[PDB]
RNA sequence: AAAGCGAAUGAUUAGGGACCAUUCUCAAACUUUAAAUAUGUAAGAAGCCCUUGUUAC
RNA sequence: AGGUGUCCUAAGGGGGGCUCAUGGAGAACAGAAAUCUCCAGUAGAACAAAAGGGUAAAAGUCCCCUUGAUUUUGAUUUUCA
RNA sequence: ACAUACGACCAUACCCACUGGAAAACUCGGGAUCCCGUCCGCUCUCCCAUAGAUAAGCCAGUGAGGGCCAGACUAGUAGUUGGGUCGGUGACGACCAGCGAAUCCCUGGUGUUGUAUGUU
RNA sequence: UUCCUCGUGGCCCAAUGGUCACGGCGUCUGGCUACGAACCAGAAGAUUCCAGGUUCAAGUCCUGGCGGGGAAGCCA
């Protein structure tokens, strides 16, 4: 919070500083990251996540999640 | 220094697909669009088309006029229906043509009630002549005009497409026309062979590969003309075979007489089918299987 | 302005939708146009040959010439003060026939069945359209259903 | 049932660098070898480093088709002495091969029409490959109906009695 | 106008698996979509239905 | 942000056959680029010349035949009084 | 109801893969004298309809397939017409009378139909 | 700032869109000379300033950028 406070002294006009109720950068809140993490729906791939739909190739589909079907 | 795929998702959801004739390669839309275009100061006056199509075992000749909903056959003639009048051999030769055109013309001018005005050229002699204006009581009497529609067919010199175009021309329907393409033109010389032509007409081409084949190879003539001698017909019993199939067509062009017994109904095979007709499965038939699937592999 | 020429600006209004471009369908050949219909202009870019100015493309009119492949329409253009006859002639390929003609010659036809058997049978009826009247007198019932308290919602959430 | 393979057609490619004498020449030895007149390639573009022109006549070629291309390609496999690199096999079916001194094929040689070599190249299919050259009703051989890399060499050793290695 | 770029064209950030699946941000001379306001025509007697007449179309 | 004062007996007219740019795989010299074969390939090519529309058994490309790039004056459209 | 010829709308019809197809038809098919056209009867053209086959074309079913079509959500949100001596330094914003979208995720479906001729 | 012009071997320069090209000096090798110059025989040497576009092909034709030069910058 301080480093964006003393950054928001280089811009013209107001900012605001807010927290976000998601996790991280994944535009889910906090409680339903951890029923997508618990259900297996979520694979790890770099920085960022991908995440597990009814629709596409089922052998796909339970390779790249092999939790979220055990 | 690896390639891309050219389909992905993009090529699918930008793809147009041609129209359904033209991906099953069945329709000239280019040709179609001017052969089924009538002028707008001649407001309903239908365009006839003369549609010749060659089938393997079979000719398909129809008159068939263009409506906004659809097609409509005005008159219909298939060489299947030339066993009747004594044609067993040869139903897609070029002669079989020139009967199923003759065929088709006597039964328009039925339909229409004029088989008694036009009759063209009562016996043929390989001549090009044009259906002219029949002379009544009232004064002339423009002939039935139809256009030729050959479809895909290669319009070359001696092709079997101009030879319904000829027969149904000298059953007395107008058909424009020109003699360029004909078997017996000579491109060198623009004169029209009368006897070659005439020798087609009664499937005289037919007779000398008979001839020749007599001659040179017993085993080979034997093979492709097995039918012909079993049924005991000759060279020179062809272009007499023609003869009385041109007559009795004149005489009667709805002759069903021959039949392949058992006679039938519509309805019981209509019940046939639907007892051979696979289904679709359910909503809950789909998901049954996806949860079987998933079950087969998890455990595999 | 500094270019005038027929086209410009008809880079849109003459271009053909994203997946129906290619070949013509043959119902624009097959339709019958006499003299006196009434017909909505839209020219189609795919044929260059006797096209309508694009002042006339989205106009409607009424046909006055009717020849082989193409037809006249009479046309009001605005012209500052005064409206000026234009008598366009447009390939049938550019033009359809109004729907609001047709839904118009549906009722004049039907308006004579009524007339025809309201005074067989005995008793005037309207034929003039009514526009929509306010609503009459009813009774709701909440045997099934009953209202529902909604009050405003909190601000709450920021996002 | 219908699933046999055979020799659809054999072209045998001659590229010389240039036209005039030389390329006329190579019409020859293919007419020679084939029985048929040949035709002329003209080149796609101009290049400097090859010495070619555009609209420049390069090449000249043939097809042969039937029993006559049957022996053209045993001849050839005579000279590579049954032998053929497993690489030579594309993957659609079809195959091919290269050799040098025409002569090894049984040809004259002459002073005047000198030493030329050729590319072989032969294309395998099944009796049902009409419904994608027809005019009418073109469509596409299916799926299971088409012929691998792995089919043709098993038909190449069982056939010609060869070595791929 | 708005919207879109895990849709074409063009611009553009980052990681991951072997080019592929993702990710952040854009377009007066880009776009699959697509408003509001404005805009053309019709709402009949010069009309509609039945029989029938004229013509060199 | 660009263009014109030109060019074409064909690059005009009619008809027929074919499909393009590209990518993958394969063949003596031959390789990143020569020519040949197959498969995929919605136009990502070409259409004299700026840019924008349009076009796939074509409007593109090759082949065959021609001169409607002719005569007669009218009606209509755009700029517009 | 199925097949064939000609169609209408022109992906709910397209692309990929797997499986199956009774009757007839469609098709692959056999031959190269004549008509005809090719470097090559590959295509086109002509003759055969006997032999063989549903292997392919064609049709049907399957795929938590790609796409396409429709709905729901997005959302009364974005945007916009008229109004006030409304708020705000302003950028802009709210309200009054109205109109009112489009993505991502989610769900369902996978051609309909006309003429004519036939089909066990 | 505006207009115009030029950029080529180590140096100075010329050039017909159809062969990466020319002339002189310079560099290299051999000969003559005791030796060096001069002289006589022969060789090698260019990312045509750079980035794009047209055409089958660009140093040549077109656009932009870089470096240089010339001309105009007036009435008050
Ligand atoms: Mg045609
Ligand atoms: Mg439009
Ligand atoms: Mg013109
Ligand atoms: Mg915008
Ligand atoms: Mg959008
Ligand atoms: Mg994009
Ligand atoms: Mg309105
Ligand atoms: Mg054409």
């Amino acid at each position: 919070l301080e480093a964006l406070r003393r950054s928001q002294y280089k811009f013209p006009g107001r900012q605001k500083i807010i927290i976000s109720k998601n996790w991280g950068f994944t535009p889910l809140r906090r409680e339903e990251y951890l029923e997508k993490k618990a259900a297996g729906k979520l694979l790890i791939d770099g920085a960022y996540v991908q995440f597990l739909g009814n629709r596409g190739s089922l052998e796909r589909n339970m390779k790249r999640f092999p939790d979220a079907f055990a | 220094a690896f390639h891309k795929l050219v389909k992905n998702s993009a090529y699918y959801s930008r793809f147009q697909t041609k129209y359904k004739r033209r991906r099953e390669g069945k329709t000239d839309y280019y040709a179609r669009k001017r052969l089924i275009t009538q002028a707008k100061n001649k407001y309903n006056a239908p365009k006839y088309r003369l549609v010749v199509r060659f089938t393997n075992r079979d000719i398909i000749l129809q008159i068939v006029s263009s409506e906004i909903t659809g097609d409509k056959v005005f008159a219909s003639a298939y060489s299947h229906e030339l066993k009747a009048y004594g044609i067993e051999h040869g139903l897609t030769n070029w002669a079989a043509a020139y009967a199923t055109g003759l065929l088709l013309a006597r039964r328009v001018l039925k339909k229409l009630g004029l088989d008694e005005t036009f009759k063209g050229v009562e016996e043929a002699d390989g001549e090009y002549k044009l259906t002219e204006a029949a002379e009544t009581d009232d004064g002339e009497r423009r002939p039935f005009k139809a256009f030729l529609d050959v479809g895909l067919a290669r319009t070359s010199t001696g092709a079997r497409v101009f030879g319904a175009m000829k027969g149904a021309s000298d059953g007395g329907i107008f058909i424009p026309h020109s003699e360029n393409r004909f078997p017996g033109y000579d491109m060198e010389s623009e004169e029209l062979d009368a006897e070659t032509l005439k020798k087609y007409i009664f499937g005289g081409h037919v007779a000398e590969y008979m001839e020749t084949l007599a001659d040179d190879d017993e085993e080979r003539y034997k093979s492709q003309f097995n039918r012909y001698i079993e049924d005991d017909l000759e060279a020179d019993g062809l272009e007499d075979l023609y003869a009385e199939a041109h007559a009795a067509i004149r005489e009667d062009p709805f002759k069903k007489a021959e039949s392949e017994a058992p006679k039938k109904t519509k309805e019981e095979w209509k019940a046939e089918s639907l007892k051979y007709k696979k289904s679709k499965l359910t909503r809950e038939q789909r998901a049954a299987g996806v949860q079987e699937r998933i079950a087969a592999l998890r455990s595999e | 302005g500094h270019a005038a020429g027929l086209r410009a600006g008809t880079r849109y209004a003459f271009s053909r939708n994203f997946r129906e471009k290619g070949m013509i369908r043959l119902s624009t050949y097959l339709k019958q146009y006499k003299v006196g219909d009434i017909v909505d202009i839209k020219v189609n870019g795919a044929v260059q040959k006797g096209m309508a100015h694009k002042v006339y493309h989205g106009k409607t009119g009424v046909i006055y010439n009717v020849t082989k492949s193409a037809v006249g329409i009479i046309i009001y253009k605005k012209v500052k003060h005064r409206y000026i006859e234009k008598r366009i002639n447009v390939r049938i390929e550019h033009i359809q026939p109004s729907r609001s003609r047709d839904d118009f010659l549906r009722r004049v036809k039907q308006n004579a069945e009524l007339k025809k058997q309201a005074k067989a049978e005995g008793k005037p009826v309207q034929l003039k359209r009514q526009a929509l009247l306010p609503r009459e007198a009813r009774t709701i019932s909440v045997v099934d259903n009953k209202p529902e308290t909604v009050a405003p919602v909190a601000y709450e959430t920021t996002i | 049932p219908m699933r046999e393979l055979r020799i659809q057609k054999l072209v045998l490619n001659i590229c010389v660098g240039e036209s005039g004498d030389r390329l006329t020449r190579a019409a020859k030895v293919l007419e020679q070898l084939s029985g048929q007149t040949p035709v002329y390639s003209k080149a796609r573009y101009t290049v400097r480093t090859f010495g070619i022109r555009r609209n420049e006549k390069i090449s000249v070629h043939v097809t042969v088709r039937g029993p006559k291309a049957e022996e053209i390609l045993e001849r050839g496999l005579k000279v590579k002495e049954y032998e053929l690199r497993k690489r030579n096999f594309s993957e659609t079916g079809n195959f091919g091969f290269g050799i040098s001194e025409h002569i090894d094929l049984g040809i004259k040689y002459d002073p005047g029409i000198g030493i030329y070599g050729m590319d072989f190249y032969c294309c395998m299919t099944r009796p049902g490959e009409r419904v994608s050259r027809r005019r009418r009703a073109k469509s596409r051989v299916g799926a299971t109906h088409r012929i691998t890399r792995d089919d043709t060499v098993k038909w190449f050793k069982s056939r010609f009695d060869a070595i791929v290695r």
